[PDB]
């Protein structure tokens, strides 16, 4: 059984400034985490899977970091678009592809 | 780019049945391996049922177990969910996401999404 | 003497790119002791698309330095994938000793080529446990270079024969790898893609990504 919990709930952030968001592991996952980018308007889509490995196709200014126990997903640029909620996934352990709690980022 | 399209969704009594089904036509079907995922109306995405890149290895959440029936069907390139003994509490959004690899439990995650078919499980009109 | 001023290359008219992205990018490999095959013919290749990869580690070349990949052109170009354990991959060699060597894949003593292998654990591993991986265990002798042993008979090396039937004193040669993520990287399986260049003298087919000149006459 693994517990994930995000630090930050909501984020306040201006057009031109970086965030940053922390999701730490009840249990060591070995670095298998998965970040997913959720608009509330669409399907959500994948940002990075493993650890820090950017899926193409999403603009470069995501990038995951942190192995093992914390892991972490930074943007630098937020263009107006990237309100939305972030979550962090592990698969690695025996409960399959357990999710952690929603992080609701929005722009002042 | 690629397209999945979801339909069967409604609104059923408690203990009543109903189905998805999800169409995949962006991607090369035969060989990959699908989920189905569970949005909460107020809480963050449940896994709930996953299938391998042919019939052969299958997993199901834990808090749904002998409920709930995944298949696919590679000819039409399209896999089904059966929907059984459902209660109050599977009023939530099921997204149809698409797997990585080819096994079902791996360290590869959700690659593509669609969207979501809203269920509900009540007593309206 | 006399130093010349003029440069001149002539290579094949071809210009369309051949599929390297079908060997690398395939979802599943097949089991290493039933090797899958793969011939590349009648096309430029460019080697920097697997080079600029950061996740393509061992990429050691036997005979070619890897960088004159570029402009080199070969007759042919074959491609063999399959996977093998982390421990496993330093028996991909030429003139070396290893069970899947004596038994699975065996590089012949001349051999040219450069083989690539890279971290598979986000594809080929399974929490309860892989098991569509299967590799040769038992063989009456090392088998031939580049030789693909698919013989599923019930193996007795013994003095007294089972004659065929898994009793007492004989055994199934094919054992099947157990992946899991959680073992170590020693353990942990990997892909491994080996490519053999037939460079000689006859009319080539596969040539890296150059430009022609005027052909210059005196």
């Amino acid at each position: 059984d693994i517990q994930m919990t995000q630090s930050p709930s909501s984020l306040s952030a201006s057009v031109g400034d970086r965030v940053t968001i922390t999701c730490r592991a009840s249990q060591s996952i070995s670095s298998y985490l998965n970040w997913f980018q959720h608009k509330p308007g669409k399907a959500p889509k994948l940002l990075i899977y493993g650890a820090s490995s950017l899926q193409s196709g999403v603009p470069s200014r995501f990038s995951g970091s942190g192995s093992g126990t914390d892991f972490t997903l930074t943007i630098s640029s937020l263009q107006p678009e990237d309100f939305a909620t972030y979550y962090c996934q592990q698969s690695y352990s025996t409960p399959p592809y357990t999710f952690g709690q929603g992080t609701k980022l929005e722009i002042k | 780019e690629v397209q999945l399209v979801e339909s069967g969704g409604g609104l059923v009594q408690p203990g009543r049945s109903l189905r998805l089904s999800c169409a995949a036509s962006g991607f090369t079907f035969d060989d990959y391996a699908m989920h189905w995922v569970r949005q909460a109306p107020g809480k963050g995405l449940e896994w709930v049922s996953g299938i391998s890149w042919n019939s052969d290895s299958i997993d199901y959440a834990d808090s749904v177990k002998g409920r709930f029936t995944i298949s696919r069907d590679n000819a039409k390139n399209s896999l089904y969910l059966q929907m059984n003994s459902l209660r109050a509490e599977d009023t939530a959004l099921y997204y149809c996401a698409k797997d990585r690899g080819y096994e079902i439990l791996t360290p590869a995650s959700f690659d593509y999404w669609g969207q979501g078919t809203l269920v509900t499980v009540s007593s309206a009109s | 003497r006399v130093q010349p001023t003029e440069s001149i290359v002539r290579f094949p008219n071809i210009t369309n790119l051949c599929p390297f992205d079908e060997v690398f990018n395939a979802t599943r490999f097949a089991s290493v002791y039933a090797w899958n095959r793969k011939r590349i013919s009648n096309c430029v290749a460019d080697y920097s698309v697997l080079y600029n990869l950061a996740p393509f580690f061992t990429f050691k070349c036997y005979g070619v330095s890897p960088t004159k990949l570029n402009d080199l052109c070969f007759t042919n170009v074959y491609a063999d994938s399959f996977v093998i354990r982390g421990d496993e991959v330093r028996q991909i060699a030429p003139g070396q000793t290893g069970n899947i060597a004596d038994y699975n894949y065996k590089l012949p003593d001349d051999f040219t080529g450069c083989v690539i292998a890279w971290n598979s654990n986000k594809l080929d591993s399974k929490v309860s446990g892989n098991y569509n991986y299967l590799y040769r265990l038992f063989r009456k002798s090392n088998l031939k270079p580049f030789e693909r042993d698919i013989s599923t008979e019930i193996y007795q090396a013994g003095n007294k024969p089972c004659n065929g039937v898994a009793g007492f004193n004989c055994y199934f040669p094919l054992r099947s790898y157990s992946f899991r993520p959680t073992y170590g990287v020693g353990h942990q399986p990997y892909r491994v893609v080996v490519l053999s260049f037939e460079l000689l003298h006859a009319p080539a087919t596969v040539c890296g990504p150059k430009k022609s000149t005027n052909l210059v006459k005196n």
